[PDB]
């Protein structure tokens, strides 16, 4: 089932590659994205791309909240003004608008933001496969392996 | 029978 | 909340009927009244039995006066008692039968 | 402490304001004043209350005795008040100016000489026996006359002694009051005293007039009937059923059962309107409630009284249970009674009652001798009801409560058979289908009736228009609408607390606690039949209908659902193969689909995906519809007899059944794929179906084993419900809360059980004919979403359409002709595996509505597509009317040929009765009948038996009371001649019940006797497991099955011990849990080489392989051979000698345990 689905499910992208989806259908309880990668339907309009095109989210209509506890991310969302500049990625969006929307703050290192985002991190969660950040540092261009 | 009449 | 065991017997069953809560109440009351239908026929009853026991002593006596006026009172108030004994049945009557038909309909 | 008595007793304080005088010197109940009682109470000469129940049921409950005053009728006695006498061997009472005037008086004709007595017209022996008074010359001996006041006392015979003429019946017109001996009769206001004895309406009031129907038209004359004038003709062939007027409205209403309306107008019959419209099949009767401005109107094609507002608005009905046949109907809002009469309730007995306004505390007002009651009046100033008898051939009288029941007029001489029926001053008028006239009566008593208007055809409903006939009262409901929500309805002035009226709702709506507010229904008991669709409480307590009954003419309607969102229903309606969908509140009926249906037999409705599907009968198919864009697909195409079938929008399933012989309940996915037995063994016509939503349990019935089933909805935990008492021939069920309801074809019922067990059958409802499908309405029911309905993206993102599927996910669908392209969601059109197809054949005209009709009946003049298009601009030179018709010569309308020459103007141009010939010839009566007036022949014996059977009233022309009969004709006494078949028949038919008395009930061939001696059945009905008989008699003995057995036709199931028929077993097909019936002794039947052989285990001619016919019933035929042409035509107890490991078998009585090595004793009994 995992057969063209923007997923690199067999590692070596056997089960991604375009050759194969020349031909393969998705399945009929499955939704159908414009280039023609094959979606559960429970990824249809649940704020994440999973289609590629974001086709999965086109046409979508979402309820907008109230001015009361929502901040409003790029995708669609609805998530307190408490919960945004602070360490848990709260609107996951493409481009980290959770967080983001403070730029110029401050988080001491050793509590490090990651690198031009202000969502705060100890120094080694980095070059470890977790997504601990949406944006810059997450594993590292220059450091990593405690460096001592 | 079981016919609808 | 009733006194006597044909009254609450008949409730009983009528809670089991198909009766509407207005008609359910207004059984309550009829249910009430009948009661003190019976209550009136015991006590009627128990003075009939306590007038008869002034006849026995009286027709033990044996004066022809006291046994006349004692059959004058015990004659009467025996009708009387009678009166309501059958009103008291047809109560009785009319209140199964309505219960039973509405457990049913 | 107590109340002490003059006695000298402390008597109870209890016993003081009670009624009864409880000691010597009445103390107790000298002083008290006590409560009134009530519009449900009967109020005795001292006072007390009795409940309204008691009056008139042959006990003295007033120690007065006054609630027993004369409930019997024609109680002569011989008394008959004072200046009268009666002619001995009969009781029949003459007043004392006619005896000896010369003629007879009496039916005996005791008033005149006559040998048997001796008796010649004289003074006899009372010139000695002198009274104080006159004496006077009776023939039987001298009798004396009496002075006002006085009786002759009886001990005496010579001195007239006091009593009241004030209560004598017809002493005076209206209320009397007695002046020391001397009788007034007092006049109401508005009325002006005439003669002494006669009061006359003031001429303050526009004089006066009768309004009555002819027959066809509604007429109107004065009372002195000279100048009668026709206020409005029957447009559309329709008949003038029942009026009645609103007097300061200036407005008359009548009811058309011939065109199915209810009309209004005024009396210059200028301003006329359509009052109600829908759900009228049959309006019997109506009436008109002037003090709050309300149409009270009967229905008997559904049996209901129903209210409604003037111009028919605010529709709701207020009597419904045991209603039978209601006829008449009348009310008197100044005091809050409802008086309606039955011919006959859905207990057999025939009955004139009396309600509130708003239908609460109903009472049988008469109920012995009662017959054919058609019609009701109200005496308003005198406080009485009259009422007729169309069967025995009366009128007769009785007070709001019932006491005094006098007769006005009796015999098949005088009123043969009366239907309508009104009153004004001293009058009473009446209609007779007999006499076809309006007839004219005193309001007393009378002996021949004055023709008032005489008709050629049965004349319906007459009333009286006066002022004086609708009094000035209050209106509690006047003020704010009596606060209630919507509908305000009069009671009587004591209920309601003091208040005087009732508040309910409209349809579709049901009362608050509050009790002025009202909130929507939430649920309710939705079944369907043959008469119509009609919706009850679940509730056996308030019965009345809480939707607007569904009802169409020709109708037969099977399959039902419902769409909570949108407060509708769809039905089905089989005599019409039309798919309906229509509001709880009557209105909005729309067509769903007409095209392609053969025999739907079934319905059920996708909420979430807003899907309808049916199965046909006819097709052998089921259909999925979305109504969102009308668009259909065959999804199940071959099945064998599918009936029954719903879906599961969560789940993502269906379920349907097919009870062909091998029966099975299949499941598929809500697509209509993946279909899969699921119950295949111990089946036989797996009627209904239903699932539990709180348990998720598929439930089913069976017709042949009479047995209810539930299971997971995989087939598995297969559980069976106890034995439920008369249960026989279960059709429909539905699943509520805990309760189980069906409907059973055998008894015509809805029974209720518990879901659990077996359950307390409880009977919702009785003899309701070609009872159909049950469905419980249910919003709360229909909330809920899955992955077809989410509000973020609409339709599943699928085109046309989407289904659920288990494991919550959803199905792209494409209509008819469409495939599903390469995305999965969106439709493109294939014409080359599906070519688009027209409506139907070359052969037939489709009509304007997408069904099709054959092309004989375009233009036949009766509309045959139910949206009139084959009749639509017909007889233009080129679309010619069907030969089955005619043409209203100067063109554009064709009528049925039935409609040519038939004494009615039906063309525009009134062609169709234009020029007709004569007809008569040597019409032939035979000798063995009697010949009416204008030609037709009827048996000889119908001849005066009081029923107008020539529809001329010939065969009861001339009928004077003879005294004789035909020869060969029964003599009711004092009523009529009766034929001799209807003699001892079974039910009655004279009025002094000689007809059906002391006869003996000895049973034809083929009947049963029941052991009371009640009557006579078939011996069909006789042991089949339902109560025939009173006494229960048909089905005690009959034989039963021995304990943990089979009967010697049965073979017995050895896994669970269930019996199937003989011819079941060695026939290919497991029929028990695990196949005890194809045992390795079933040998194969081999198949001839001229056919072949069905997987089902079947013989099919060679040539008929892959025909295009489901020959084998399973599709085998074709199915194995699918290469198909590309082109056109142009050991516990018992052993065996199994081969390996030993299969044995036990014995009969014993289940075999699922070792398969071991079996156990069946029977309940110990060993
Ligand atoms: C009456 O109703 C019953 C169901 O109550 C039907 O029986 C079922 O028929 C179905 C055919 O569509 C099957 O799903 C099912 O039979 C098999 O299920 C097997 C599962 O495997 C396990 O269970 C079997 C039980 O026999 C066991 O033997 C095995 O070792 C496993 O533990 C499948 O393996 C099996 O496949 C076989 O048949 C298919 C074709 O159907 C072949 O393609 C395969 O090669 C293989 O030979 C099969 O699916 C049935 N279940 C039962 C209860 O037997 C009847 O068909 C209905 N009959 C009628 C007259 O309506
Ligand atoms: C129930 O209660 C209502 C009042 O609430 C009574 O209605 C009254 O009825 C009488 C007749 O019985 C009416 O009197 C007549 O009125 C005529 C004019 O009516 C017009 O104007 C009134 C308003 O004033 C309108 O309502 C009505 O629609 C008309 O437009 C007069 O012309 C009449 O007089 C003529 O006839 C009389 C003889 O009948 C002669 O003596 C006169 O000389 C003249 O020729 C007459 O006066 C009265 O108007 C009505 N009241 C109202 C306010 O309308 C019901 O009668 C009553 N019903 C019962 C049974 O109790
Ligand atoms: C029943 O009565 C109403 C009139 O009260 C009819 O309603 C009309 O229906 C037609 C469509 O059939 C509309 O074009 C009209 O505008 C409607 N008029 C009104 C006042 O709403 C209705 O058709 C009648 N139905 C029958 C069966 O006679
Ligand atoms: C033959 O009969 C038909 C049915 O009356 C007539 O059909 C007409 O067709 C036109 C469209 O072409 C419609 O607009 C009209 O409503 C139809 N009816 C009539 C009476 O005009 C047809 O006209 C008939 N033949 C002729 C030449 O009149
Ligand atoms: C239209 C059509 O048949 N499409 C097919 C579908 O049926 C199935 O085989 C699918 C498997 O991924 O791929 C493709
Ligand atoms: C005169 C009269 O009827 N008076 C009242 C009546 O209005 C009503 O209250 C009734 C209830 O039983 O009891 C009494
Ligand atoms: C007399 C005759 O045949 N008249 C015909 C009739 O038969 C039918 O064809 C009709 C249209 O349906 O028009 C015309
Ligand atoms: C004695 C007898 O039969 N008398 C007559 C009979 O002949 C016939 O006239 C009948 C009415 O049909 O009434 C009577
Ligand atoms: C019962 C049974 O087996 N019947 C027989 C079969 O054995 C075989 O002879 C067949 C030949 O056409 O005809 C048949
Ligand atoms: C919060 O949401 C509700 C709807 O649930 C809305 O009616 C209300 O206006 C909102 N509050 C404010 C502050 O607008
Ligand atoms: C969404 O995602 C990609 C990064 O993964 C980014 O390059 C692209 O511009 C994004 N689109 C928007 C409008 O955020
Ligand atoms: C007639 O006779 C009976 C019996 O003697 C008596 O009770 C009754 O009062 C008498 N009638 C009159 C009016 O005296
Ligand atoms: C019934 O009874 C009568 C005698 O009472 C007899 O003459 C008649 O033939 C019987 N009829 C039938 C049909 O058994
Ligand atoms: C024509 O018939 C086919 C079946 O042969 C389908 O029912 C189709 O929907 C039909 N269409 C019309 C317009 O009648
Ligand atoms: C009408 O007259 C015709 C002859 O023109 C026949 O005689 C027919 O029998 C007559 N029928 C009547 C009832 O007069
Ligand atoms: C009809 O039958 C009666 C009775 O037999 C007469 O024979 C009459 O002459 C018949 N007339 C016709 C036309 O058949
Ligand atoms: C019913 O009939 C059977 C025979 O068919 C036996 O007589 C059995 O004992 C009977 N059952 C009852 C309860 O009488
Ligand atoms: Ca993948
Ligand atoms: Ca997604
Ligand atoms: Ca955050
Ligand atoms: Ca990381
Ligand atoms: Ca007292
Ligand atoms: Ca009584
Ligand atoms: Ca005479
Ligand atoms: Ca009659
Ligand atoms: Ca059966
Ligand atoms: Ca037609
Ligand atoms: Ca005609
Ligand atoms: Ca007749
Ligand atoms: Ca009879
Ligand atoms: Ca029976
Ligand atoms: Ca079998
Ligand atoms: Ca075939």
């Amino acid at each position: 089932d995992w057969k063209c689905d923007n997923d690199n499910d067999c590692g070596d992208g056997s089960d991604e590659l375009p050759t194969v989806c020349a031909f393969h259908t998705c399945r009929s309880t499955a939704f159908t994205c414009g280039n023609g990668r094959c979606v559960p339907y429970h990824y249809r309009c649940d704020y994440y791309n999973d289609c590629g095109d974001n086709s999965d989210e086109a046409g979508c209509l979402f309820r907008n909240c109230n001015s009361t506890t929502e901040f409003t991310c790029s995708n669609g969302r609805c998530i307190p003004l408490s919960y945004v500049c602070n360490g848990i990625n709260n609107c996951h969006d493409n481009d980290t608008s959770d967080e983001k929307n403070c730029p110029p703050h401050t988080c001491p290192p050793d509590f490090t933001k990651c690198q031009t985002t202000n969502i705060c991190v100890p120094r080694a969660f980095l070059c470890d496969g977790d997504n601990d950040c949406g944006d810059g540092s997450d594993e590292n261009p220059i450091y990593c392996a405690s460096h001592t | 029978x079981n016919x609808x009449x | 909340e009733f006194e006597e065991p044909r009254v609450i017997d008949l409730w009983d069953l009528a809670q089991s009927a198909n009766f509407t809560e207005k008609e359910l109440e207004s059984f309550r009351e009829e249910l009430k009244h009948f009661e003190a239908k019976i209550e009136k026929h015991n006590h009627y009853q128990k003075q009939l039995e306590i007038s008869h026991q002034k006849l026995k002593h009286v027709e033990s006596i044996g004066d022809p006066e006291h046994i006349s006026r004692n059959k004058e009172k015990y004659v009467l108030l025996e009708e009387k008692t009678k009166e309501l004994g059958y009103k008291v049945k047809k109560h009785l009557q009319d209140l199964s039968s309505r219960v039973s038909r509405a457990r049913h309909n």
